[PDB]
């Protein structure tokens, strides 16, 4: 069989998980089963990490000297290595805080890690079993009550493995006792606890029990608010999916911020590379989740919404105002941030760094001094010094941070502009009044009416994902350079050279690439060789994305037609291949745009990961 | 022995201490592989179930459990709707 | 009347409501020089050519004016080793740091080769250049408004045009330049190299000067005429005399009775002549770029390294652009001709030629970049003996290392030019060949699939420049010959960028190697290019990142302008990415929302805001991409070669 084209692959694989179009498992029970399978995959991935850490790793040597040992991820057995590279490499080092997490949550041996891997595999088996039997009964599982109960149970675990649990007198048997007895496992000290330079395990356990109880109460309050005023007027998998994705993106970005500034894993701030990778990774995940929330909002508009006088109807009626005002905000922010950066570039270039426009971030400084800082650092708003201050890793801002935050605002507002514009024009524009009948994603409407390239709602996400990556790159450059200056004790090279963008080149990118490029050269290769190779690979992927984005189909379709002609006219092969089976055709326009975006972002992520590793190694 | 690359590895002087023994022996690795084989069998079952979809007779010939009956009747746990929403309330 | 017709395009734009859009303005700009087929097409073309000649004369006059007034040309004459600066920069804003700008156009060496020793001569040349520009503008006016139709010059009077260009223009210009050399450019350089003062140039035309002071016709003159800065001018004079003789003799000893443009319309004939002329000019530019550093011809030229680098890179870029435009205008001529039956053999071997070129490009790309990636992988894996280098698997270019032949009274260029090649040269030359082949593939595909293709069967009805045929047949975007030129321009950019990178790294490597000292005579490899230009990582580290220190640390120095242009080029290149990746429809809807915002405030522009058309968007993106990449390379090369040389 198989008398289709290669277009069939990229047509179905783009909707292979669009289960709403899959009439077989279209019921919500099947979607919950997909969630169970995904959680089984997550459990097996965590089992992978724990198994390779406990198998070939130094966790037993890590708990003894967490500052003087480098965590090992897995053993390297690449056959392509040369004996020297084999002698050179010990094992694949660790770029994630799993050693720190295991140390925090009470792991003290490789036997405990092995039992954890077995438990993760068994839990993945349980998830697969649950996915085997989709059922309205299983739809009962879940809810904010369930996640709050999970938080309470995690609090119980952390109490059981808090460092002070040994001094804890059994509360459930000998009564609550004195307050210090509970303080052995439940504290609210606040901020870094010194030593481990992270939040106390007692703080985390107390946090989790409080969060679980409050979540139970909030869920009960929300359900009684559903008792009276019971209105599920708009139910859609995409509406709820957008809600979940936006909340998850907010939570993940907040996780990045508050895990850098309030690390909860012992001896984490001493490991610079893992901290930077944590922040960058979680910020990328949060931005992706927010973008997905916007995308699924657009999809809900496309194929699940019915016009009414509701919240969404009001948003749609004045969509011109929303788009115009967002465009004004983006134009103002971009104009001014770019102009101030160019002015600083000109002043620094012309040997007159004093004449730069350095607008002091007085509002954020006011917030920091009045609400956060316990000592007079800037002196504006307040100058009181705290008698008993608490510790954390909140950076001290300066003039460059104003421009960087305005760049961040420009990026966020432009991304929101593209996403909102596409979602609200999914209902139709004057160039495409009937977009409600064309689906979320389509190539174009042809060359007529002046041209309709990238007019689809999916193309709005395609355009906005470049802006997502650009905004995350901007503020991750900000975070990475800030923490590099703090760790290298410069803190003045940043505060002066971040005002102009040539500083962002010379002192950040060109400066921090010196060791990465020396991963392998004529002299030899060191442990950074893999990351220089990945740097090059990511650049190659990025430029292949350039190929798929710049050059469009028709050319490539004609070229592939000529290649098919060569094959059909070739000897020894026209007897075997008649091009009828899986006919080679050029990628469709939507498929090409998505694949170009995928290469672009893959090169983006891998390039920045390699750079972060080579800079903070 | 490794050739250190990166300013912070040299500056902080962190040493990659290889454990003297392995850590998981060989028997426990075999047990992990066996459990992963069972998980793989379950995954094959799940893949077969999902690829062919849900048959039409089940959820139509199998009577709903009294829990499911009362939940659908009263509209609970995502019923009375067309969404999944694991974080419902 | 004529003034009324000067804005006639705008009057026609506003006359019809269909042309009251910004798209009409962009079309008015895009169709500016697209002289439509008419009875006066040849007049229009010739007058436009003469106007361009006048513009170039304005440029030459300005350059000589800067040499006369805003240059240290006299100081450079007294000491060629100093930095040639010919652009004063006034103290406005804070730009005073870069007040002397080291010009790298080679005008100082050119003027020294012309016997110019006084800034008064430069003033006179600037004035005569302005006069010549005025004359060219007068002639262009005249030809556009009152002259012959010129429609017979490409078909009927092609023999007369070709014969005049062969004899008069080319041969007589070469002979006149040989006379100028022998009479004022050789004696002035003699009297400057000997330091015995230079008289007025006309006094050399006295029949009582060195012309008859001594009648000896070899390398022997007053005191000791052993100047080796002077011999290249002697060789140039001999070359020009011989070339004039051979041109004049062969023009009357040539048939020239074969005009292949009988079967083409006048517009298509003009486009085909423009295409072949662009091909010749581009290959001539590339040849001159190679020969500038291959053979010394200007006084104190090789010593001024920034000038050599700038000449090479500029002429390589111009050659690449003109080579692409050659195929562009060949496609225009083919698609716009009613009966272009002349290219029947190639339009009937369409798929054969295209597919064989496709295999050639695939083979070259996989092989060359696989050698590079294999070297990268082996060096990363710590396997330097498995790489492709001299100390490993050696890809010695054997075909390069042989030019021996029977002497028959010859010398010098009877060898490999005294330079040894290695594996790095082999691999980079194959990269150049592959990139050139890919550019040619795109251009030839655009030419062949211009009138019809297997996908769209009436592409000749769509003319030369169209956005697409529609999203049908899976999608037919970028099928036009214009879009093929659009992609071929990107691939030309890639090819020429790699070519100039190879040249610049080889040049810097040779400069470092000759800076051995004198005693150091085992260069081993060293030769930073030869030792490191075998990996992509090798390039990224030892060329781009290594030489970027000069351009990024230029702030507060005279090269701060190069640093700022580096940044601006990156900015323009990312803006190109904006234009190339996006599409017209989205921007149209955004403009709809913005225009609602305008209408809400009673603003309501009548030239309806339309976003750039698909082809216009692609063209803007390509223009910004070329500008950004070429400007980045320009700033990088100039800062690196001026700071370090
Ligand atoms: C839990 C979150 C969640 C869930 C359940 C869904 C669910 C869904 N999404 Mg969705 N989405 C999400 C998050 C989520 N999304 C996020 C966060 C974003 C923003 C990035 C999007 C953006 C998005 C778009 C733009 C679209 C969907 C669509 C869909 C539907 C079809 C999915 C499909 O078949 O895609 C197919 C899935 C793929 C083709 C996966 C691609 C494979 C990746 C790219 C492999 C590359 C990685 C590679 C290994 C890296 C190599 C590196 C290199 C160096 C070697 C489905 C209902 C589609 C839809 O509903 O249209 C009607 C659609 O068009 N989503
Ligand atoms: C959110 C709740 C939560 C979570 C995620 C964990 C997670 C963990 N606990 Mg734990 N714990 C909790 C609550 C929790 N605990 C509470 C409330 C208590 C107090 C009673 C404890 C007391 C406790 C002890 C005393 C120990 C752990 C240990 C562990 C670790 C390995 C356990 C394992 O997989 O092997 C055991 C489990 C299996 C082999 C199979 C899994 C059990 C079923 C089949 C799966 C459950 C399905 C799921 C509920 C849905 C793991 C990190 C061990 C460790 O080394 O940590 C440092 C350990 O010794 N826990
Ligand atoms: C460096 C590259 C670059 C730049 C500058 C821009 C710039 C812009 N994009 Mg964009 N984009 C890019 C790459 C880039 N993009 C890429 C690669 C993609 C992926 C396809 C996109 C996708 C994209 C989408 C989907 C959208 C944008 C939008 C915008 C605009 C946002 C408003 C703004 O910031 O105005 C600021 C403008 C600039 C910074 C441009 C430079 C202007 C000057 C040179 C700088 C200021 C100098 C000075 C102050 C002026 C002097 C005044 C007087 C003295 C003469 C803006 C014009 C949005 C838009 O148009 O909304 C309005 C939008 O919806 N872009
Ligand atoms: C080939 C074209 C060309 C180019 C690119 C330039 C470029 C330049 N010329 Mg120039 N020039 C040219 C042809 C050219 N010239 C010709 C043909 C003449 C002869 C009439 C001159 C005569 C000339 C003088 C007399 C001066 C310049 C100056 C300048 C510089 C500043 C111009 C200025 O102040 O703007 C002013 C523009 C206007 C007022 C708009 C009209 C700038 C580098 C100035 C300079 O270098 O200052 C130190 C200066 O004083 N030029
Ligand atoms: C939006 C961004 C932005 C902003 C706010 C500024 C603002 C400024 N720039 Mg600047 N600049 C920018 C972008 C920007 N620039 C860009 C993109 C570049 C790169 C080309 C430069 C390059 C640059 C240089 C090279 C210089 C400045 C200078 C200046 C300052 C003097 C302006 C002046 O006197 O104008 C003169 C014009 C007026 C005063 C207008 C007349 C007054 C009006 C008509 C009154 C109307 C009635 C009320 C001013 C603070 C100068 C400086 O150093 O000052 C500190 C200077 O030398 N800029
Ligand atoms: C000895 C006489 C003589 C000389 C010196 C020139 C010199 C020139 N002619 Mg020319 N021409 C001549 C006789 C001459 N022509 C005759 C007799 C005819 C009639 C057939 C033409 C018809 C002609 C045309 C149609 C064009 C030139 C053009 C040119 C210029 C560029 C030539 C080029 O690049 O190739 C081409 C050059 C200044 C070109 C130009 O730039 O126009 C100004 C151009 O388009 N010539
Ligand atoms: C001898 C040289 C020569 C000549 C006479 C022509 C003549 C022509 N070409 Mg052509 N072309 C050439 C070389 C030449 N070309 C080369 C080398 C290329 C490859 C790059 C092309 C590629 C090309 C294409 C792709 C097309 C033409 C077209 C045309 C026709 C209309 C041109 C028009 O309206 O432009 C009007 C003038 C402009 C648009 C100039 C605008 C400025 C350009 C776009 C960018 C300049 C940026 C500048 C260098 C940087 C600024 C400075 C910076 C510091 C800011 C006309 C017959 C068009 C056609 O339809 O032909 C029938 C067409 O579609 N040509
Ligand atoms: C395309 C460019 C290219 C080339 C020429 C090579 C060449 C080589 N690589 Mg290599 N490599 C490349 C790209 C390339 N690599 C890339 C991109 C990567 C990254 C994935 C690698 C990664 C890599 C590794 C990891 C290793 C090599 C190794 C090798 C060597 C042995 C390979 C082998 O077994 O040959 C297999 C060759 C064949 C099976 C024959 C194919 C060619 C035949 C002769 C074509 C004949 C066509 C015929 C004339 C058609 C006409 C027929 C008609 C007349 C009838 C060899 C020197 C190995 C090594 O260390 O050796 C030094 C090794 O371990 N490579
Ligand atoms: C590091 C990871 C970062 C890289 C991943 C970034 C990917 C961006 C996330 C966006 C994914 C959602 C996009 C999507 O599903 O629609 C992107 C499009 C959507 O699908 C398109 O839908 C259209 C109508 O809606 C038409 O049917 C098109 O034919 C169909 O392709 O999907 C595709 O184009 C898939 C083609 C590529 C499939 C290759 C599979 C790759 C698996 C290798 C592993
Ligand atoms: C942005 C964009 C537009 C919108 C572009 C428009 C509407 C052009 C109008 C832009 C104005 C004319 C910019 C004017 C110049 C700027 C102010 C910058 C130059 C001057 C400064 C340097 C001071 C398209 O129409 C388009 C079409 C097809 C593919 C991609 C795109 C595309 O990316
Ligand atoms: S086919 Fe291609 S060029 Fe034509 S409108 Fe569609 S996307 Fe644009």
């Amino acid at each position: 069989y198989g008398r289709c084209a290669t277009q069939r692959y990229f047509q179905v694989l783009g909707n292979i998980h669009d289960i709403e179009l899959n009439e077989s498992l279209n019921s919500p029970q099947a979607i919950q089963a997909l969630s169970f399978g995904q959680l089984s995959v997550i459990l097996l991935w965590l089992a992978a990490y724990t198994f390779h850490i406990g198998w070939s790793g130094n966790f037993e040597a890590f708990i003894d000297n967490p500052l003087g040992v480098q965590p090992i991820n897995h053993f390297v057995l690449d056959p392509h290595y040369s004996q020297y590279k084999v002698d050179t490499t010990i094992a694949a080092l660790t770029n994630h805080p799993i050693y720190h997490w295991l140390m925090t949550v009470g792991f003290t041996s490789n036997a405990q890690i092995y039992r954890f891997t077995l438990g993760l595999e068994i839990t993945a088996a349980v998830m697969l079993v649950l996915s085997l039997a989709p059922s309205v009964g299983l739809l009962s599982m879940g809810g904010l009550e369930v996640v709050s109960w999970i938080s309470i149970c995690w609090a119980g675990h952390l109490v059981n493995f808090a460092p002070g649990a040994a001094n804890l007198t059994n509360v459930v048997m000998e009564g609550p006792g004195s307050l210090g007895n509970l303080m052995n496992v439940l504290t609210f000290n606040g901020g870094i606890q010194l030593g481990t330079q992270a939040l106390a395990v007692s703080d985390v356990a107390h946090h989790h029990v409080a969060i679980g109880i409050v979540g139970l109460w909030i869920s009960a309050l929300l359900r009684v608010s559903k008792y009276a005023w019971n209105f599920n007027t708009q139910s859609s998998y995409h509406l709820d999916l957008s809600l979940s994705l936006t909340v998850g993106g907010i939570l993940t970005s907040l996780l990045a911020q508050q895990a850098y500034v309030y690390p909860a894993l012992s001896y984490l701030p001493y490991d610079y590379l893992t901290t930077t990778s944590l922040y960058v990774h979680h910020q990328y995940i949060g931005a992706f989740l927010a973008t997905g929330g916007f995308v699924h909002g657009g999809i809900f508009l496309v194929r699940d919404y019915t016009l009414s006088n509701d919240l969404v109807g009001k948003l749609l009626a004045t969509k011109a105002t929303v788009i115009s005002t967002l465009s004004w905000i983006t134009l103002f922010l971009g104009f001014h941030a770019t102009g101030l950066y160019m002015h600083n570039d000109a002043m620094a270039a012309f040997g007159v760094p004093q004449k730069q426009i350095i607008i002091e971030p007085v509002f954020a400084e006011f917030i920091q001094q009045v609400f956060f800082l316990g000592t007079p650092v800037y002196g504006l708003g307040s100058a009181a010094v705290s008698s008993t201050p608490t510790l954390s890793f909140l950076p001290i801002i300066s003039g460059g941070d104003f421009l960087v935050h305005h760049a961040i605002a420009l990026g966020l507002h432009t991304t929101v502009l593209v996403l909102i514009k596409g979602a609200l024009d999914s209902q139709g524009s004057y160039l495409f009044p009937d977009k409600q009948s064309f689906g979320y994603g389509f190539a174009c409407d042809g060359p007529g009416r002046g041209g309709t390239c990238d007019i689809s709602t999916w193309d709005s996400f395609y355009l906005a994902f470049f802006w997502v990556n650009n905004t995350v790159a901007w503020f991750t450059y900000y975070f990475h350079w800030k923490v590099l200056s703090l760790w290298q004790s410069s803190t003045a090279v940043f505060d002066e050279n971040s005002l102009y963008l040539m500083g962002w080149f010379r002192d950040y990118l060109w400066q921090n690439c010196a060791a990465l490029l020396s991963g392998y050269d004529s002299l030899g290769s060191n442990d950074l060789a893999v990351w220089a190779w990945a740097f090059l690979l990511a650049h190659l992927a990025w430029a292949t994305g350039f190929m798929f984005l710049i050059s469009w189909r028709g050319y490539w379709q004609e070229l592939i037609d000529t290649v098919i002609y060569m094959h059909l006219k070739a000897p020894f092969f026209n007897e075997i291949w008649s091009a009828d089976v899986v006919t080679p055709v050029a990628l469709s326009i939507v498929q090409a745009r998505f694949i170009g975006l995928a290469h672009y972002v893959a090169g983006f992520i891998l390039t920045y990961l390699a750079f972060v590793v080579g800079a903070t190694s | 022995e490794r050739i250190p690359g990166g300013k912070f590895t040299k500056a902080q002087g962190k040493i990659v201490a290889t454990p003297d023994e392995d850590g998981f022996t060989d028997s426990e690795v075999a047990l992990a592989l066996i459990i992963a084989a069972v998980v793989l069998y379950l995954a094959i079952e799940v893949t077969k179930s999902l690829f062919y979809g849900e048959d039409p007779e089940t959820t139509a010939k199998g009577p709903m459990t009294p829990f499911e009956k009362r939940v659908v009747e009263k509209g609970l746990f995502g019923s009375r709707g067309d969404s999944y929403s694991p974080f419902r309330p | 009347d004529f003034s009324k017709a000067a804005f006639g395009s705008a009057t026609g734009l506003v006359a019809k409501a269909a042309s009251q859009t910004t798209t009409a303005i962009w079309n008015l700009h895009a169709d500016a020089h697209d002289f439509s087929n008419s009875s006066y097409l040849s007049k229009q073309v010739f007058a436009a050519n003469l106007a361009h000649i006048g513009v170039v004369f304005i440029w030459l006059s300005g350059m000589h004016f800067h040499g006369a007034y805003f240059s240290n040309y006299l100081d450079w004459l007294q000491d060629p080793s100093i930095a040639p600066t010919a652009q004063q920069v006034s103290n406005i804003a804070n730009q005073s740091v870069l007040n002397p700008i080291r010009v790298t156009s080679g005008f100082f060496n050119l003027w020294l080769a012309e016997g110019i020793t006084s800034t008064y001569q430069l003033k006179v040349i600037a004035a005569f250049g302005l006069i010549a520009s005025a004359l060219c503008f007068l002639g262009s006016y005249f030809h556009m408004h009152s002259s012959t139709s010129f429609t017979r010059v490409l078909n009927t009077k092609l023999t007369s045009l070709s014969t005049h260009h062969l004899v008069g223009l080319l041969g007589l210009g070469s002979l006149a330049w040989a006379g100028h050399l022998i009479h004022i450019s050789l004696p002035v350089n003699i009297l400057l190299n000997a330091g015995v003062a230079v008289p007025s140039p006309h006094s050399l035309l006295s029949s009582k000067a060195v012309a008859t002071i001594v009648e000896q016709l070899s390398f022997s003159a007053l005191t000791s005429s052993d100047g080796y800065v002077w011999q290249p001018l002697v060789y140039s004079a001999m070359h020009h005399f011989a070339l004039a003789l051979v041109l004049i003799v062969g023009s009357i000893f040539l048939s020239t009775a074969s005009n292949p443009l009988m079967s083409f319309t006048v517009g298509s004939s003009w486009h085909l002549v423009l295409g072949v002329q662009l091909f010749v000019t581009g290959t001539a530019s590339v040849l001159y770029a190679q020969m500038s550093n291959a053979y010394p011809v200007y006084p104190y030229l090789l010593t001024d390294h920034p000038t050599v680098v700038s000449l090479f890179v500029h002429h390589m870029w111009i050659g690449g652009f003109f080579l692409v435009g050659a195929f562009a205008h060949l496609s225009i001529g083919l698609v716009r001709d009613t009966l272009p039956q002349s290219f029947s053999v190639v339009l009937t071997q369409r798929d054969i030629i295209l597919g064989h070129l496709t295999w050639v490009v695939a083979f070259l790309g996989v092989h060359s970049f696989g050698l590079y990636v294999h070297n990268d992988t082996m060096q990363a894996l710590g396997r330097p003996d498995d790489m492709f280098s001299d100390n490993a698997i050696s890809l010695l270019p054997v075909f390069a290392r042989w030019s021996t032949l029977t002497l028959n009274s010859t010398g010098s260029a009877v060898s490999v030019l005294g330079v040894e090649l290695s594996t790095a040269d082999f691999m980079v030359t194959h990269i150049h060949a592959f990139t050139i082949h890919t550019t040619v593939l795109i251009l030839v595909k655009g030419f062949l699939y211009a009138r019809s293709s297997r996908l769209v069967n009436d592409k000749y009805k769509l003319d030369f420049r169209y956005p697409c045929d529609g999203p049908g047949r899976g999608g037919t975007c970028q099928i036009s010959p214009w879009d093929h030129v659009f992609l071929g321009l990107f691939w030309m950019y890639n090819s020429i960028s790699v070519v100039i990178f190879h040249f610049f790294w080889e040049y810097q490597s040779n400069l470092a190697s000759i800076k051995a000292s004198a005693g150091g005579s085992i260069r081993a490899l060293a030769s930073d290019f030869e030792l490191n230009s075998i990996n992509t990582n090798g390039w990224l580290r030892n060329f781009l990142w290594s030489g970027a220190a000069q351009v990024i640390q230029s702030y507060g120095s005279p090269l701060a302008a190069y640093g700022l242009t580096f940044l601006a080029s990156h900015f323009v290149w990312a803006l190109s990415l904006m234009f190339l990746f996006s599409g017209r429809g989205y921007w149209q809807e955004l403009i709809e929302s913005v225009l609602w915002a305008h209408h809400k405030l009673y603003v309501v522009p009548h030239i309806q805001p339309r976003a750039l058309s698909i082809t216009s968007g692609r063209a803007v993106g390509l223009t910004h991409y070329l500008l950004g990449g070429i400007g980045t390379t320009w700033s990088f090369f100039l800062a690196r070669i001026v700071a370090t040389a």
